[PDB]
RNA sequence: AACGUGUCGCGAUGGAUGACUUGGCUUCCUAUUUCGUUGAAGAACGCAGUAAAGUGCGAUAAGUGGUAUCAAUUGCAGAAUCAUUC
RNA sequence: AGAUGUGGCCUGGAGGUUAGGACGAAGCUUAUGGCGUGAGCCUAAGAUGGACCGGCCUCUAGUGCAGAUCUUGGUUGGCGUAGCAAAGAUCUAACGGAGAUAUACUCAACAUGCAACGUUGGAUACUGGAGCGGGGAAGGAUUUCGUGCCAACGGCACUCGU
RNA sequence: GAAAUGGGGUGCCCCCACCCGUCUUGAAACACGGACCAAGGAGUCAAACAGACGCGCAAGGGAGGAGAUAUGGUUGCCAG
RNA sequence: GUUUGAAAAGCACUUUGGAAAGAGAGUGAAAUAGAACCUGAAGUCGUGACAAAGACAAUGGAAGUACCUCCAUUUCAACG
RNA sequence: CGUGGUUGGUGCAGGAGUGGCGAAAUUCAAGCGCAAAGCAAACCCGUUGCUGAAUACAACCCUUCAUGUGAGUAUUGAGCC
């Protein structure tokens, strides 16, 4: 009940989805929106390069006083980061989507990532202890990621 | 503005209604037709009990 | 049983909070018209091991023998009325005894004493 | 109700409103507001009392002159018809039958009476209108609603047994006629069937204009305010049209061409 | 350009509204209707093949006896007989 | 400010009447128009819903919200921000572990799998006998111990754990 | 198989236009209350008089309490 | 409120993952009824498609226009 | 000479109260998206007559191949209690 969009040709498109990821929403937002037009192998290349800290993830919406870096001129930004926990959870999802392409009978080297959508999951409640006897919230904010990818060849 | 009204004397200053703090002092006749029926039912049960006096 | 009264909330309480000797009378089925006409009794509480045929539901027109009167679930269990799960294993499907008429009675000399008590002749 | 807490106001000096608040701690209701019409778990505005005026008292003559007025309108077939009743095959209004129906002992015989006196078209109006009531009231022992069909007025309490089971036909006694049934809804003109000897004692019960009643002590029927209730025949009679003003020739009307002004 | 802004379609978060109601509240009635040293109310600890809480019961312990009922209980096991009593 | 009028609108229930509903009622949705000066009413479409309900006349009331430092629930900007800076400190190899040495080609490796965990050995420190030593009271009451195990908790982490 | 008038939607131009509620002689105020939404949220009920109006009877009016029997009936209707 | 459904028929099996889960199949009228599971609002958010747009904070009024419109109504021939 | 069941003991008979038990008749006939629907404008014609604007819909359009109506307490027609 979850996919906002459906593929054109569903017999040439493999889906993948995360139930409740427990990464930060505001970092898996930009980790995942950067691969929304990329092929599967160029999107996987980007994530192995964010881990090596050779390329960065551009923070374009939930940036808000992050440090500005020299590597965000690739994306036309000034500030971006290397969110390694949102990166490696998106690598588990690209590996699920290409396993779901092989059992459909499809070549995973021809898959363009159509449709990345990240939405907010239900938050999880903890507690921090402030001065003067106060107790105030310490929420988690996890996320929902979904993607298909449609084959574009010849 | 008070006008040409009668001087009231309404006599309700002694904690008569049951509010959240008062048990009340109040007597309602909602069982009036059921005690009306009870006394007649019990006079017909008694007129049998004494018969034929 | 006398469950139906003026007050719905009290009537609908005495139905769903009924003991199993009240649930036996409430879980009754009509008799077949070759059997209603013999004993001169119109309906009968369902026992185990008496044969019935189903009259409402997707299983209507299905005969069989009653294998469980599951009074806590308000249902009946016919062996021939069943389906299968995902495993391929078969499970008995419950029917309310309203949707069912009896075609053969299972008779003991306490059940033959109920028919002489409900005999309309 | 709503007042069974030990709540007190926290006063002023905290950034919270000045209302009573639940004492204690360690629970989710503690510190929550109490004792007002707007707090949850608090008490309603002006909580209802059992010494409200429930019952009303009506003057005895003004109850009698309302039973008479709803009973006069059952004789008018235009008002019985404009109130819902299907009296299109009925022999006469006021319908009057004989007293042989006060000895019927089978409901199948009472049903052939209504077919023969042609009052079965209003019993079959009530059977069709049987539905489940709309709203909350069907949880409150008011599940089904029907319409009010014909009333059957008996001379006394007997002979009802064939008629008690028919859904739609109402029974009555002429010695005790209810206005709740002679004009249900506030609307006059109930269709009434009127047995023979319940109709021959209706001058002893209510009297006439010049002769009082035996049952109701001192009650004559109230005098008509108008002798002839047809005030348009007066407006059109030849001795009222005689004294009217002569209708003069009025001015010639306008035209599509305007006026000089 | 990027951020942003707006509008629609689809998703999420949220848990309102409607429908439902084995509950409350209010009224009225019927009694061979009113506890305890013959140990009460209350409190404690236990009791099942499986059993935390609750319900029921008290080392005869989710009950023994008797009467009525007349083939269940059932989450899973177990169980003489498959039923004039036993 | 105030008074009043309204065959003026709206909500719950009751008495009557007149009708709707599994060929889809209430509810919800709106670039759904229509019409009323207006409160509002009504139609249409839901790729919504799944069983109740409308109109008119009367009767009745716990009957109309935008604000009361209003009540209760939820959400949101701030904001991936302030911060997580006392009590010196960790390093190494081998094992364990899903937690790696993770790459579509025509590529030798660096420049495309980072970080982080436990155990034993080794190195380096610290506490410094008014001890991050070994036992008791009060308080706690299974935190003790073995074995599995990682959802949530141990504000970072965990394969570890009170 | 479209044309035509409207209505709705989004921009644009020229023009006009101070933030709402509140106390106050006077608030756009450098005066209070005011982040968003849903759901609740405040002239009620009884008693005594009075006036207006509706209704019955009228030198009379009307109970109340209680009886009575349709009902000494009925699950109920019917506490009417 | 446990109110999934008429009935658990409570998703066998396949292959990705250490797993949570995912992609398919399957049951059922319905799975956008998949387990505190009917309806699923407002606020808030993501995404696809678009409309644009300087800095006059925004909203607002009037009057046109530009583009759009799962909307209404009317008209199609010796006729509106 | 009568009387007392409230003198005590022995007996026994009805009732009430209490608890079990105890009634009528269609699963009637039409089959499924579409007539298991309507019309004949008080009543009566009518136990009768003639009647299909879903040749449906499934989302930018047309075509090709597919899927799609849970249970009748509804509807209609007969018969009952
Ligand atoms: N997008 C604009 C907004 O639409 C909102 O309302 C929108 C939704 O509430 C509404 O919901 C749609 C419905 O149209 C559509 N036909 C079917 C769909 N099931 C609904 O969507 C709903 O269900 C899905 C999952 O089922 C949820 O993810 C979603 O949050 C929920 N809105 O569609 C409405 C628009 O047609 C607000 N009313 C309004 O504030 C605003 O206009
Ligand atoms: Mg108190
Ligand atoms: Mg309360
Ligand atoms: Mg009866
Ligand atoms: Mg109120
Ligand atoms: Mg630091
Ligand atoms: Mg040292
Ligand atoms: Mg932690
Ligand atoms: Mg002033």
């Amino acid at each position: 009940t979850h996919y906002s969009r459906k593929p054109q040709v569903s017999s040439k498109s493999a889906k993948a989805k995360v139930s409740d990821l427990r990464c930060h929403y505001k970092n898996t937002f930009e980790t995942a929106n950067v691969i929304n037009g990329m092929p599967l192998r160029k999107a996987q290349q980007l994530y192995r390069q964010v881990l090596a800290k050779t390329r960065c993830i551009p923070f374009k919406r939930y940036n808000g006083k992050i440090g500005r870096t020299a590597q965000a001129k690739e994306w036309g930004q000034t500030k971006g980061r290397w969110p390694r926990k949102s990166v490696v959870a998106m690598m588990s999802l690209l590996k699920n989507a290409e396993a779901n392409a092989i059992e459909k009978g499809l070549d995973p080297n021809q898959m363009v990532i159509k449709h990345v959508q990240v939405d907010q999951a239900a938050r999880m409640r903890r507690r921090t202890y402030r001065a003067h006897g106060r107790i105030t919230p310490y929420m988690c904010s996890p996320c929902h990621v979904q993607l298909f990818m449609s084959e574009k060849k010849e | 503005p008070k006008g040409n009204n009668a001087i009231p004397h309404v006599h309700q200053k002694k904690h008569w209604n049951p509010c959240s703090s008062q048990k009340g002092n109040v007597k309602v006749f909602l069982n009036q037709p059921a005690q009306k029926h009870r006394r007649r039912r019990l006079r017909l049960l008694k007129a049998k009990k004494v018969f034929p006096r | 049983a006398s469950i139906k009264c003026g007050s719905r909330r009290k009537a609908r309480r005495a139905h769903f909070q009924a003991p199993s000797h009240v649930r036996r009378v409430l879980m009754s089925a009509p008799l077949s018209k070759e059997l209603r006409a013999k004993y001169n009794v119109r309906a009968m509480p369902v026992r185990k091991d008496d044969e019935v045929i189903v009259k409402r539901g997707t299983f209507k027109g299905r005969e069989g023998k009653v294998t469980a009167c599951y009074r806590l679930k308000w249902v009946i269990l016919i062996d021939k009325v069943n389906r299968e799960k995902a495993n391929g294993s078969t499970v008995a499907v419950g029917i309310h005894p309203s949707n069912v008429e009896i075609t053969k009675l299972k008779l003991t000399h306490h059940r033959k004493s109920i028919l002489e008590r409900k005999d309309r002749s | 109700s709503g007042m069974n807490h030990s709540a007190h106001s926290w006063g002023t000096g905290r950034a919270v409103a000045r209302i009573p608040r639940i004492s204690g701690g360690g629970t989710s209701t503690s510190g929550a507001g109490a004792f007002g019409n707007m707090c949850r778990g608090g008490r309603m505005f002006a909580p209802t009392k059992i010494f409200r005026r429930w019952h009303r008292k009506i003057n005895l003559h003004q109850k009698r002159f309302a039973v008479v007025s709803a009973l006069a309108a059952s004789s008018v077939p235009s008002l019985v018809m404009s109130r819902g009743h299907r009296i299109d095959n009925v022999p006469e209004v006021p319908l009057v039958v004989e007293d042989s129906i006060q000895g019927y002992e089978k409901t199948k015989e009472a049903m052939a009476f209504l077919k023969a006196i042609a009052a079965i078209d209003d019993v079959n109006r009530v059977n069709d209108s049987r539905e489940i009531r709309a709203g909350r009231g069907k949880m409150r022992n008011r599940r089904y609603v029907a319409r009010r069909g014909p009333m059957l007025v008996m001379p006394n309490n007997k002979g009802t047994r064939a008629f008690r089971n028919i859904f739609g036909l109402d029974l009555a006694n002429v010695s005790a006629l209810n206005l709740l049934h002679l004009a249900p809804g506030g609307h006059v003109g109930r269709f009434v069937i009127w047995t023979k000897s319940a109709f021959e004692q209706l001058d002893k019960i209510f009297g006439t204009f010049t002769e009082a009643s035996a049952v109701k002590k001192g009650f004559t029927l109230p005098a008509p305010m108008l002798t002839n209730t047809d005030v348009t025949r007066i407006m059109q009679s030849e001795e009222v049209r005689r004294v009217l003003k002569p209708k003069k020739l009025q001015a010639k009307k306008a035209s599509r061409y305007q006026t000089p002004t």
